[PDB]
């Protein structure tokens, strides 16, 4: 779930 | 007088949005061009790519970061439509009523939104709070932390630490109001009236979410939008 | 000779692909655009686009519509890259080992497919299809009947009724070989060669799958994919 | 499931 949003929330 | 704590949260705030808000507005060249629903492909990547940005800008936010992902995804879904209205206060002219961002080609008025599906029930508010927002005069100091403080909001759908996020927000709330009282001069009633534009905000999502639903659920309409856009405005829950 | 029950197909496939694949390229200035993975975006606007195209051509296949709607989507979702690949060979130029579409800027090479993720081990493949593919000299009818056979193969994961679609492509075979044999002067091995290209297209199906795989998997490409692709290239199972 | 896709596959 929510793959986009946590790729770009990591570095 | 301000202190440096309050001081190094305006100076990481301002950083931020110098960092991820574009005033030359060069990538808007990379969307599917505007036509003048044949204004949706071209205002779904301008949204994604805002999207980006409003990731880039809470990344950069002291304290959003130790938040666990979840949080900073249920922040994020609920605000962003927030987030873009504000941050796109920075192109409205209020000669025009219009966004500009640079040509004509990318200078939307109330029509070009009717082109990506939306109607006057949203552009109407929507257009309203630009020009009462434009009327503020706001400093980017001050722009930056109502920003920063509609993202960190903790009453918000999926929210977990809403203590936390709570003093988060209440923390860059002080700092606004001493920013106002000591730098901003004749600004006895901005607080109150910056503080009312988050309440209009709110509105307009809930109008928007409305509105977003009847494109979302046209699939012809819906396949003309980005992943990033179904995902951030989509209703899954983590 | 050929009768009318054979022609009629022919009549119908032929009306299929000019309704279906626009010869003026005319919409490929709506797609984000390309950059000299840059690619990426310009290709992945361009492959679902097309993709709607063989949704179009495929409704329009004599029985394509009378099968069920989870077997209309397992042969779309296997054979739309295969589809794809051999619809592009019209814009294929041996003299430049590209394929034209209008101006320099929809003519893309070797490299430009590279800038979208990808590498020769599907790209060396493909433009020595696309090469022995543009020498068989296909007429139109010719065209339309191996896309027509390479959509209705049964043996494609996700496919119930087999005997339907067999008996489907069965008879588009014998349609194709008696067009060949009678209208098609020194076309003797030609049928043999065009079910050769179609073993060839399940090896670089094959290819595309492990590299797609690839990019679907990092975020930050999958993103710049459009809805469609997504879905279409898609492991989901009805 | 295939929400494009079933709608393209209409009329
Ligand atoms: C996104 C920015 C920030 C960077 C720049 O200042 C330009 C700008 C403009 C924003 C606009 C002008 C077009 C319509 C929008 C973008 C509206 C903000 C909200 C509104 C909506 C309601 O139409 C968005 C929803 C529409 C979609 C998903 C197609
Ligand atoms: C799609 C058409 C049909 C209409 C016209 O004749 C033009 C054309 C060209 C097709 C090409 C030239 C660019 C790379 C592609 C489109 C290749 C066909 C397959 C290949 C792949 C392997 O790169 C596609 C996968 C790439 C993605 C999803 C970005």
């Amino acid at each position: 779930r929510h793959k986009i949003l946590h790729r770009l929330l990591q570095e | 007088m301000l202190s440096d704590e309050q001081m190094q949260i305006i100076n990481s705030l301002v950083e931020a949005h110098h960092k991820t808000y574009d005033d030359s507005y060069s990538d808007f060249v990379r969307f599917r061009p505007p036509v003048r629903l044949s204004m949706l492909p071209h205002l779904a990547d301008l949204v994604s790519y805002s999207i980006q940005k409003v990731i880039g800008f809470a990344k950069m936010i002291p304290g959003f970061r130790d938040l666990t992902a979840e949080d900073q995804i249920a922040l994020l879904k609920s605000s962003a439509i927030e987030i873009i209205m504000l941050r796109s206060n920075q192109s409205f002219s209020l000669e025009d009523m219009s966004w500009s961002c640079g040509g004509p080609d990318f200078k939307y008025c109330i029509n070009d939104v009717t082109k990506a599906g939306h109607t006057l029930e949203l552009l109407e508010p929507l257009v309203k709070f630009q020009v009462g927002l434009k009327k503020l005069k706001l400093h980017e100091e001050e722009h930056v932390l109502l920003m920063a403080i509609c993202l960190l909001s903790p009453d918000r759908p999926g929210v977990q630490d809403h203590v936390r996020i709570e003093a988060l927000q209440d923390r860059l709330c002080d700092v606004l109001q001493a920013y106002i009282r000591i730098q901003h001069p004749g600004g006895r009633l901005l607080y109150a009236k910056m503080i009312q534009k988050l309440a209009d905000l709110r509105s307009l999502n809930e109008e928007h979410s409305k509105q977003y639903r009847s494109l979302s659920f046209q699939p012809e309409h819906s396949m003309q939008l980005t992943p990033l856009v179904l995902e951030v405005f989509g209703s899954e829950v983590s």
